[PDB]
RNA sequence: AUCCAAGGACGGCAGCAGGCGCGGAACUUGCCCAAUGCGCGGCGCGCGAGGCAGCGACGGGGAGCGCGCGAGCGAGGCGGGCCCACAGCCCCCGCCGCGGAGCCGAGGGCAAGCUGGUGCCAGCAGCCGCGGUAAUUCCAGCUCGGCGAGCGUCGCGCG
RNA sequence: CAUCCGGUCGAUCCUGCCGGAGCGCGACGCUCUCCCCAAGGACGAAGCCAUGCAUGCCCGCUCACCGGACGCGGCGGACGGCUCAGGACAACGGUUGCACCCCCCGCGGCGGUCCUAGCCGGACACCGCUGGCAACCCGGCGCCAAGACGUGCGCG
């Protein structure tokens, strides 16, 4: 178990969002952004947090990505990507319909008149 | 022939000094009518993107100006592609940021911390005098802007300071050799000199020759000449004294920092 | 349109005017030779190289000493030559640019700097090596044979710390 | 001398390339409009055809063929080079037919012909003679 | 050009896919608005714009079919990461481990030669030319040369 | 990145052409291990089109059903995307002018209106009853809403 190093870099303060810019490295010559999210915490809740780039360098020695501390779970809910909170362990998915249909029902709809409720 | 106004601007078509990248996509945004036009303003997206970095994509901009989280001139904007122009006033009060929009020495624009003690009043040049309905006299600014009865010692080309809380001229700067001004157009867009000479040909641009405090020489046309005060600037500027250098400085100063 | 059309390209070698040259087909394999080079397109890419570094060199030489372009460019020019450390450190006038060669290229080439530092038994043996990923450059491992070595990490190629 | 040289003479010169650059039989070929017209290709890379009939200091009788193009409905020949090839040609059979080396003029000792057949059914000539393929269809 | 319960009614893909015809000649009747922007509007909607994937030797760039007297390593498969609107793909991690070159030519231009056939026939040949019994040029074998995952042929433009 | 070679003769020097040698654009034939980038029905048919999709949104108007429908109203649909038929002092490119011009959104100003005002009048939509025709299409009666329509208080 060769110990990672996770640093911090461009730490920005963003209370417009109520987060915190974050720039991680992390140096593994890693346990799958989990123990990362536990590291960031002590540098700067555990699940007040979300790391969504993260990309890995010729030769697997060094790891660099971005991080995002919310203050409060409420800020992060309403300042989130959606898809990014299904990642994350926050909502279930409800299967997705596909668009066809959806512009197949609208088009049909729109033909018929008055009261067309009925489709 | 488009049969009306054009919507859009395609990335590749922006002015360069906007600074966008090539690979961001087809795209970029509309500037919309107001203050200032399009080759002489900037969108607030960018400074608030591309800049400052307060925000990722253009729906956290959204949210941030819809929430009212910034002033323009004493007033919060809320459209992301609001023009923003020459000498005019940017206050974010959640941290305290307050900066003036002015130009650099390369030609581009940029963000000047200022204080509370000139943060009330904005600088502005008068180009137009003209008589409106009932024959009463009017003036325009370089931020369109109209101010009723104004006195007739002021002229055309001149300099005028007006609270930002109210609309009322306090002091005008004349525009007469041996006065201290900053470019705004062309080749020579950020320079800071002083008037040396005037030469005026009939039904044509009128040409005004300034030397830089070093020494330096430089011409432009009347149409981009702003006055900043008498002899001194009135306002704070950047940490360079509008000195453009070579380019081997410039290489030096980058191999520097590298 | 899509965004991939902007996306520029262009080659970056050369063919003979004249293919069927007894001196220069012997010539060229005596390179290969010396070099264990795989295709002659290293070496076409090599002619392509030299033949800016001479343009360039010849178009500063005409202008005169005290004009500033001709100082800007030159001194780039010097400076991207002994950094690369194609150019001796002690030559610094642009007219001794005209004098290189390409095998000055070749001998900064990674199997180059590998075999003359004793770390590999030839050149085709350094290449083999290459592949495997058994070399450090700096602190990088890299497997391109033809990667290019600057002075400042000539000190700093070693064995992978991961290798067997 | 005897071209002219003043300072103010520039259109005599450019009239006078106008004029005397139409008496090179190239130039005249290529950019006159007559040979684009009068040749059945009508500048393409190669034409697709019907055969109709087979025939045939040097003394040895070279086999060709008549065509006639779809696209043009005028006749020519066409010359089938590679050994053993009339008989993989039949009656009534679609074919390609290209240009010898030379644009337009005649090739070799071969007289009145001026084209190639390079395809029969589909099927490259070459990966047939060679017999890579096989013209079990037809 | 279409539907008609024959009185009437209806249409304009040089928009995205798809089809017929034409020609020497050119792809999926796919998914999504997450990104860049547009319209409307406050905590969002829609967009065949636009993005992602599928086919793809127009094409461009980077590696490889071994080095050595034994070890090593690829592509390939199995699982986990990371990435992704979902999936792929690159890359990282453990286990088992497919090593494959063709297209032209050998009289000169033009680098590159040994027997058997045929006999101005069959054929080669951009030009000169070969073939009417050693055919240094056709048809096969051996050998050899060029370029190389590319090679050759046809037409056009520049030189 | 300033290059030439073979062919008229019994032999030789010239003129002059023919052919070869390179690059790019496409089409054809053969062949093909791995990764990255990447064009793609334009080539005297601007020829013809099944099938499916490509423009909606909402601030005002709820005795509709249990507020979401629907419809009135507002904004937009003149941007975007496809192609190169037509057209040769035109278009187009650089440079002037409107003291011969028009201009939505947006920004800043300005805002004095001749001769029931605690707030005016009537309609239509959706909708209920009644019906026509294959289809497309609409009819007749009926109460009801407006930031809709009409009139209109007022310092020329
Ligand atoms: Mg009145």
């Amino acid at each position: 178990m060769p110990e990672i190093t996770v640093k911090v870099r461009k730490v920005l303060n963003n209370p417009l969002l109520q987060r915190q810019q974050c720039v991680v490295d992390v140096l593994h010559p890693y346990e799958s952004k989990e123990a990362i999210k536990a590291k960031v915490a002590q540098q700067l809740d555990q699940k007040n947090i979300v790391l969504y780039g993260f990309k890995t360098s010729f030769g697997g020695g060094h790891t660099v990505g971005f991080c995002n501390a919310y203050q409060n779970m409420d800020a992060l809910m309403k300042y989130e990507p959606g898809f990014r909170k299904i990642r994350c362990g926050l909502i279930e998915a409800p299967k997705p319909v596909s668009r066809k249909q959806l512009k197949n029902l609208k088009n049909r709809r729109l033909k018929k008149r008055g009261t067309e409720k009925a489709t | 022939m488009a049969r009306g106004v054009r919507k859009h601007l395609k990335r590749l078509n922006a002015p360069k000094h906007w600074l966008l990248d090539k690979m961001g996509g087809i795209w970029a945004p509309r500037p919309t009518n107001g203050p200032h036009g399009l080759r002489e303003c900037i969108p607030l997206i960018l400074i608030l993107r591309n800049r400052l970095h307060y925000a990722n994509t253009y729906a956290e901009t959204s949210m941030i100006l819809q929430d009212k989280n910034v002033l323009i001139d004493g007033k919060p904007r809320t459209d992301p592609t609001f023009p923003v122009g020459f000498m005019d006033v940017f206050e974010i009060p959640k941290v305290h940021k307050t900066f003036r929009v002015l130009y650099d020495v390369k030609g581009r624009f940029t963000l000047v911390p200022i204080q509370s003690n000139e943060a009330g009043f904005k600088l502005c040049r008068v180009q137009k005098i003209f008589l409106g309905d009932k024959g009463m006299p009017y003036l325009s600014t370089h931020d369109a802007r109209t101010i009723r009865f104004p006195h007739p010692d002021i002229k055309t080309n001149d300099t005028i300071k007006i609270n930002l809380k109210t609309g009322k001229i306090d002091e005008w700067y004349k525009f007469d050799i041996g006065k201290i001004v900053m470019v705004t157009g062309g080749r020579n867009c950020g320079r800071i000199g002083t008037i040396q000479a005037i030469d005026k040909h009939m039904g044509s641009y009128t040409m005004i020759r300034m030397k830089d405090t070093e020494g330096t020489e430089f011409l432009t046309r009347l149409c981009n000449v702003f006055v900043i005060g008498n002899d001194s600037p009135a306002v704070a500027i950047p940490t360079t004294k509008g000195i453009r250098p070579d380019i081997i400085k410039n290489r030096e100063l980058r191999l520097r920092s590298i | 349109p899509r965004i991939s059309r902007h996306r520029n390209s262009s080659k970056t070698y050369s063919t003979p005017k004249k293919p069927f040259t007894k001196p220069r087909l012997d010539a060229e394999l005596k390179l290969c030779g010396e070099y264990g080079l795989k295709c002659k397109r290293e070496i076409y890419r090599a002619r392509y190289m030299l033949a800016k570094i001479r343009r360039t060199a010849r178009n500063l030489l005409t202008l005169d000493e005290n004009d500033i372009k001709r100082r800007f460019e030159g001194a780039a020019l010097l400076r991207r030559l002994h950094m690369l450390g194609i150019l001796d450190e002690e030559k610094d006038q642009l007219d001794y640019v005209l004098g290189l060669r390409i095998e000055d290229i070749f001998k900064r080439r990674l199997q180059s700097v590998i075999v003359e530092s004793k770390l590999a038994k030839s050149v085709h043996h350094a290449r083999n090596m290459i592949k495997a990923r058994h070399i450090s450059v700096g602190g990088q491992i890299v497997n391109i044979p033809s990667y290019m070595v600057r002075i400042s990490n000539t000190s700093r190629v070693a064995i992978a710390d991961t290798s067997s | 001398m005897s071209k002219t040289s003043g300072l103010y003479t520039a259109r005599k010169l450019r009239t006078v390339r106008r004029v005397n650059r139409w008496a090179d039989k190239k130039y005249r070929k290529a950019h006159l409009g007559t040979w684009l017209k009068a040749n059945p290709l009508e500048g393409a890379c190669m034409a697709r055809g019907i055969v109709t009939q087979k025939i045939g200091p040097n003394s040895a009788v070279r086999k060709a063929v008549r065509v006639q193009l779809t696209k043009n409905s005028k006749k020519i020949t066409a010359f089938v080079p590679r050994d053993g090839s009339i008989t993989y040609i039949d009656n009534n059979d679609e074919v390609l037919v290209a240009g010898f080396g030379r644009a337009g003029r005649a090739v070799g000792d071969i007289p009145g012909c001026r084209f190639k057949v390079i395809k029969v059914a589909g099927i490259g000539l070459l990966a047939l003679f060679l017999r890579k393929r096989e013209k079990r269809a037809r």
